[PDB]
RNA sequence: GGCCUAUCGAUCCUUUAUAUUUGCAAAAUGACGUAAAUUACUUACUACUGUGCAUAUAGAGGUGUCUGAAAAGUUACCACAG
RNA sequence: AUUGGAAUUUUUCAUGUCGAGUCGUGUUCUUUGAGAUUGGAGCACUAAUACGUGUGAUACAUUUCACAUAAAGCUAAAUAUA
RNA sequence: GAUGUUAGGAGGGCAAAUCCGCCGAAUUUAAGCAUAUAAUUAAGCGGAAGAAAAGAAAAUAACUAUGAUUCCUUUAGUAACGGCGAGUGAACAAGGACCAGCUCAAACGGUUAAUCCUUCGUUUGGUGCAAACCUUUCGACGGAAUUGUCGUUGAAUUAUUCCA
């Protein structure tokens, strides 16, 4: 019952109450360090739906990331190259800022911990503030659980760098299916490699 | 292969069949189709007349199977019978061959050529030409529209 | 330097292959051809054995 | 075969010689037989000509 | 175009109702939540602006409202739907 | 010269020698497939690893007469044929949830095919005869004499897959029982010409029903 | 068309003419038009049917380095192929 | 020898559910086969509840019809192996 | 939220052919060159496995329809994109290899959570020479957790049959 009410309240995002809650949270986030543990999830509803469980091996972490385009990594501004390809400003990176936030925890603090999922929380002009759901496979409860246990598999260390977060499926375009998907479905690399490939073979 | 090739004909002859004055160069006209309009225009005009510029609408997502139709002309329909069947109809004017052209994969029946006149035949098909229908009716046969 | 592919799969038709077998068996039938091939064959009673 | 019969129509002597291959017809009844020497016969054409009461004749026989 | 649901196909290959021969073999709870959520949250600033335009109630204001909604909300069906919903709420509110 | 072709159609400029793969593994792969299939076939007690995929119609106007193996079991239709979902799952038969065929002739044909498979199959007692056939919840628990005799007897008769249809050796009709009055060419054109008008009427029909 | 020999310009592109000819992809936009019928999801019969876009055909806008690159200088600091 | 469970099957009664700064739109850049923008990403505005809204490769409005159920997740096999 | 050489544990690094992520050019081609091309490639920084990745419908069709993924054969050098120049370029059906399904969350269950876990323990089996592994229910003492663990897939009610 309670989560359904919280969902519908949170969906609107405008109102005195929502605007208050956003401002108060934004204030508190602006003070806090880059990456930190929180006691309970900031939005419990959003956490439930993105697979948080109250189970001991499930931990929640709040993350700070700067907004906007990243600017091309070129010394003394403009560099050599064709007029078509200069791209110093307006370069707009392939991976999402959400994935960047998962990546910061993923590289710095994960190890023991493994990234499970992440949600938006709130933002201003300079920063987006994200909460990342993480899980330890070392701890006994998750190893015991006949659910969730796949997260214990060796292949799942560094999911955010594996493209195997929710965000990772998103920016890799795997949410898109059908004819719109085009040269992407087995892997973008794989499909391009098949088309680039010529097979030398018995007959045509 | 190597036994019979051009090197074995020219092996000791210095300019290799490619001209003592000319001296065979890496890409002496540039790549592929490049000289079209510019300096190979005469070749393109005399051998490839329809090539340059646009024509018609764009369909953007055509799909071949919507318009896929194999055709057969009426002339060859009696030939779809085996020999003994053709003899049996030739003998007997009491019964007509029914022909389902779909089993032979055809869908439109076209009107070309002669027929051995005064002998009925039933043709079952999706599509028929104007002339084909008229000739089948003319020879005492029947046309059956069927999907 | 040699690339791996140098036409490993050639065709030659089903009908052509079949013809070669039938004609070779027919040739094997022929007494003169057996001797001509270099088989010693004088004291064999006759060639279709 | 249609062309062969069409050509032979004014000939009551039946011995056709063809320096090429004789191919069958699937476009008409093709009843009337001939005596034909050819370089090569399609199997279907040969069978029809033999059935009809014709002769499929070798170049050595010719 | 227009495949049949009521009169069987007639064996005609033109792509009409027809085709090859065949016989086909074929609240309260959310509303309470919505009312409670509205009591807690009120209305969005654009919703309020639309309410003022719809309250003015002219052909000019209603055109303006639809354009404003279409410009902000993008999706035209959605904008008409939102405008309709607000109009109904103003009708309900008056009672 | 060069009157053979306007273009080279070759396009290997995306560094083909880097990309390239040379393939001549065919027969050796087939042997591996055979070995794998032999190992499986033997291992399962000799009990057939094949599974019935029932008969379904091939898409669009090009292949609509054609019919092939689909994923033709659906539990409600199958239960209508007589068989439980659990039994079908137990023999590993070719269910799919979302296929759901829409025509009576296809269903009626496929329920007969399902019934044939159901009667034909016979099952060894799971724990060596500690339970029965029951009422059909899983059919056809065997006896020991029959199961031994059946296992020794491999199939004599033809395969369990696709099947042939109407003759090339054409059917006939009497010459006085034909029509000579139809015009198909006119009918097709008139039908196509009047189609737009009918579609408009059908649109209004849909609206009238919906109100 | 100009007494004759001289008075001028492809494709792509743009633009306007023209059609009882077309398309915009599962469907429809003249029009329930015309008849009948009405216990209705009725049934026939109609040569000429939305905005916008796309065509096809016909001209015209231009290529004077005139069978049609969107193009300035400089090197006695120089390099290289001839 | 207890306990427990499942599947069907009757007969009643219940018509509940369905992932939001996400979809979407505008915009930019990137990207593609995507074309009056195909996917991605940045930014601005920001939804609807199943009779919804996502699709049906030309911008659009008004309406069909067919097909699907996004925005959470897992999964053997055939395949690749300088 | 700190603090702890607290108790139990983990991550780090190396190697890289195939695999996956970012970031990311030019020579080159157009007989020049600026768009296009080379190329979503090379280099760069990261992450995995014996294969991975993808995967159970916000799919395709317009048929008498099909029905998770991969792969092969194919469509197809086609629709299409492009100083429409050079050049570039897919999808659906079909034949096969091969085929396997699913569960969280929300919904539903309050007779007092039917859950979970650490530490301490304890015994009915079985191998092995021995090390050792392998089964095995029963109690404590701690905690976690209703800011939600577990069960369940509308609900009862009948008869049958199965399974532990």
């Amino acid at each position: 019952g309670a989560y359904k009410y919280i969902q519908e309240i949170w969906k609107k995002k405008q109102s005195d109450a929502m605007h208050f809650l956003l401002r108060v949270r934004t204030w508190e986030y602006r003070q806090l360090p880059v990456v930190h543990r929180v006691s309970k999830p900031s939005r419990p509803d959003k956490a439930r739906r993105l697979g948080y469980k109250a189970i001991q091996g499930f931990v929640i972490y709040r993350v700070r990331v700067r907004r906007g385009d990243r600017k091309k990594r070129v010394k003394k501004g403009i560099v050599h190259g064709k007029p078509k390809h200069q791209g110093v400003h307006k370069q707009k990176s392939t991976r999402n800022l959400k994935s960047v936030a998962e990546g910061k925890v993923g590289k710095s603090i994960c190890g023991n911990l493994r990234v499970l999922n992440s949600y938006w929380v709130g933002q201003d002009a300079v920063y987006k503030y994200y909460e990342v759901i993480l899980v330890d496979p070392n701890h006994n409860a998750v190893r015991n659980n006949p659910k969730i246990n796949w997260i214990c598999n060796p292949v799942h260390k560094h999911r955010e760098l594996r493209g195997l977060t929710s965000a990772g499926k998103k920016y890799r375009g795997l949410r898109v299916k059908g004819h719109l998907s085009a040269k992407s479905r087995p892997s973008i690399r794989a499909n391009w490699k098949r088309r680039q490939l010529i097979k030398l073979r018995k007959c045509r | 292969a190597t036994r019979f090739k051009k090197n074995r004909k020219k092996r000791g002859h210095v300019s290799a069949g490619h001209g003592r004055v000319g001296k065979h160069r890496k890409h002496p006209g540039g790549r592929g189709k490049a000289g079209g309009l510019h300096h190979m225009r005469i070749n393109f005009d005399k051998y490839h007349p329809g090539y340059f510029g646009k024509v018609g609408m764009r369909h953007l997502n055509l799909l071949k199977n919507r318009t896929y139709c194999p055709t057969i002309n009426v002339d060859k329909l009696w030939g779809l019978l085996p020999e003994e069947k053709k003899k049996e109809f030739s003998e007997n004017k009491d019964i007509a061959p029914v022909i389902d052209v779909t089993r032979k994969g055809y869908f439109k029946v076209l009107g070309n050529g002669k027929l051995k006149h005064n002998q009925p035949i039933v043709v079952k098909a999706r599509y028929f030409s104007s002339v084909a229908e008229k000739k089948i009716k003319a020879v005492g046969g029947q046309c059956i529209l069927v999907a | 330097p040699t690339k791996i592919w140098r036409r490993w799969g050639r065709k030659v038709n089903l009908k052509e292959k079949r013809y070669a077998v039938c004609s070779s068996i027919a040739a094997s039938g022929v007494t003169s051809l057996v001797l001509a091939r270099g088989h010693r064959i004088s004291h064999l009673k006759e060639v279709p054995l | 075969l249609s062309k062969l019969q069409y050509h032979m129509a004014n000939h009551p002597n039946d011995i056709a010689v063809v320096v090429g291959s004789i191919t069958d017809d699937k476009r008409l009844f093709s009843l009337k037989q001939l005596k034909v020497c050819a370089l090569r016969f399609t199997e279907t054409a040969r069978k029809r000509i033999e059935d009809a009461g014709g002769e499929c004749l070798t170049f050595d026989q010719l | 175009g227009r495949k049949s649901t009521i009169k069987p196909a007639t064996g005609i290959a033109v792509g009409f109702n027809s085709g090859h021969v065949v016989t086909k073999r074929n609240s309260k709870r959310k509303e309470l939540i919505k009312d409670v959520v509205r009591e807690i949250t009120g209305f969005s600033p654009y919703e309020k602006r639309i309410i003022e335009l719809i309250k003015i109630g002219t052909s000019a204001s209603t055109k303006r409202s639809l354009k404003y909604a279409k410009k902000k909300l993008g999706t035209h069906k959605r904008g008409k739907a939102k405008r309709e919903e607000i109009q109904k709420v103003v009708i309900l509110q008056r009672r | 010269v060069a009157h053979n072709n306007v273009l080279p159609n070759v396009h290997l400029h995306k560094w083909w020698q880097h990309r390239v793969r040379v393939n001549f593994s065919k027969n050796i792969k087939k042997k591996k497939r055979r070995l794998l299939r032999e190992k499986r076939r033997k291992a399962n007690g000799g009990t057939p690893i094949e599974k019935l995929h029932p008969i379904v119609h091939c898409p669009t106007q090009r292949y609509n007469f054609r019919t092939r193996l689909g994923k033709g079991f659906t539990f409600e239709e199958l239960k209508g044929a007589g068989l439980t979902p659990r039994a079908a799952q137990t023999i590993g038969i070719c269910y799919d949830k979302r296929r759901k065929n829409r025509s009576e002739e296809s269903l009626t044909k496929n329920v007969e095919r399902l019934l044939k498979y159901k009667n034909s199959l016979v099952m060894i007692p799971l724990k060596k005869n500690k339970a029965k056939k029951g009422i059909g919840g899983i059919p056809a628990d065997a006896d020991k004499n029959t199961i031994k005799e059946f296992r020794n007897k491999k199939p004599l008769l033809s395969i369990f897959k696709k099947e042939k249809n109407t003759k090339p050796f054409y059917e006939t009709i009497e010459v006085s029982k034909i029509d000579k009055e139809f015009l198909a060419y006119k009918t097709l054109r008139r039908a196509k010409l009047a189609e737009r008008r009918k579609n408009c009427r059908q649109q209004k029909k849909d609206i009238k029903f919906k109100s």
